[PDB]
């Protein structure tokens, strides 16, 4: 029954929590890469090539 | 006309606390404020609108819980006070920009 | 007796390095919190 | 009265300097440790005075803080304290003993 | 330039909580490297007992 969340202010609430929430998944996204030295994903990146 | 007509000089906001301790008064007053732009800013007026938003509440308000704003409501609802106010005092370039409220000596915490 | 002898010599080198970064650093930020309780100016009055 | 009391009174004189609780301008029934007969009288104080010790205690406990002290002028002179507290715990002992004189019976 | 470097600093990556910890974590990964390099690089220098050893010993 989530029909009590649909609708117009709802809607511009989810809009004003989108950077937040993009930046925050940024917050994670090099936090579990640079935590776990993602191969993969860091060779890309220029100076942490320790290889 | 001529000389000896001097200009206002800027005034330092600070920010910091005054607190004066009284134990017995019934009520505790507290007065908090961030810097606000003054007189001429055009600023003032969405500063206006979002004060409205917040409000006031006092006491003798028919209608608590059911109030629109969200301070008043929560306040009204659990008795986190007996009055509040927002403001927008103006001077010459700088303000006080805020809200001040009346409690119980356990509900300043939840009030602030 | 103790193959692990230069290595630990070489985080040793790191930890002092570290602490030697992260000790003030914490200090300081321990300094400005307690900033508000330092330079707290008491006055007392009395009725009368 | 001669140098005898004098000289006990020196004595004395020179611990309390030593104590050292006057250089945080508190007095001796101020570092009185608070037991029942203690939070009692505390308790009947009047007015002016338990509003004098908590802002005495105050200072003190701001000093100890930033592990400072009070400029020499302001230190607490022997001869000028006050004992305060004293009679009202006296009383408070006097009448606790005398319920526990009746407790025996 | 001074000022405005903090300030700077203050505004484009510290209010946000996001980009403020954005930033620590981006500040985490060149860092942790740029430090194991000199430090290592330190290790070395007041040293030199063990790995030019290798030079010579193999190359085959």
């Amino acid at each position: 029954m989530l029909t009590r969340f649909l609708g117009p202010r709802y809607r511009q609430l989810a809009r004003n929590w989108v950077p937040t929430a993009q930046l925050w998944g940024a917050v994670g996204a090099v936090g579990l890469v640079w935590a776990t030295d993602w191969r993969l994903i860091l060779d890309w990146v220029p100076y942490i090539n320790g290889k | 006309d001529e000389d000896a007509v001097p200009t206002l000089s800027p005034c330092r906001f600070t920010g910091s606390q005054i607190c004066h301790r009284e134990d017995g008064l019934p009520l505790a007053h507290v007065a908090i404020a961030v810097e606000g732009p003054g007189w001429a800013h055009p600023d003032n007026v969405a500063l206006q609108v979002a004060n409205a938003i917040i409000g006031h509440y006092d006491c003798t308000y028919g209608g608590g819980a059911h109030l629109s704003s969200p301070l008043a409501s929560i306040a009204a609802t659990n008795k986190l006070c007996q009055s509040f106010q927002t403001f927008n005092i103006c001077y010459a370039d700088t303000g006080l920009l805020g809200a001040h409220f009346v409690c119980d000596h356990m509900s300043i915490d939840d009030m602030m | 007796a103790e193959p692990e002898h230069d290595h630990r010599k070489r985080m040793g080198l790191k930890m002092l390095l570290m602490m030697g970064l992260l000790l003030p650093l914490v200090y300081a930020m321990k300094r400005h919190k307690w900033s508000v309780l330092k330079s707290r100016k008491l006055a007392y009055r009395p009725p009368k | 009265v001669s140098a005898s009391s004098r000289w006990l009174e020196g004595i004395r004189k020179w611990y309390y300097n030593a104590a050292g609780f006057n250089k945080l301008g508190l007095m001796r029934d101020d570092t009185i440790h608070e037991n029942d007969d203690v939070k009692e009288a505390i308790r009947r104080l009047p007015e002016n005075l338990y509003d004098d010790r908590v802002f005495r205690i105050k200072r003190a406990l701001d000093l100890s803080m930033r592990q400072q002290i009070l400029p020499k002028e302001q230190w607490t002179k022997y001869e000028e304290d006050k004992s305060y507290l004293e009679p009202y715990l006296k009383e408070v002992i006097r009448e606790r003993k005398e319920r526990e004189e009746w407790a025996k019976k | 330039v001074a000022p405005t470097l903090t300030a700077r600093l203050y505004s484009l990556l510290f209010r946000r909580t996001s980009t403020f910890a954005l930033t620590i974590v981006v500040g985490a990964l060149f860092f942790e490297r740029a430090f194991d390099q000199g430090a290592d690089a330190i290790y070395e220098h007041i040293n030199e007992g063990k790995l030019w050893k290798h030079i010579k010993h193999k190359y085959e």
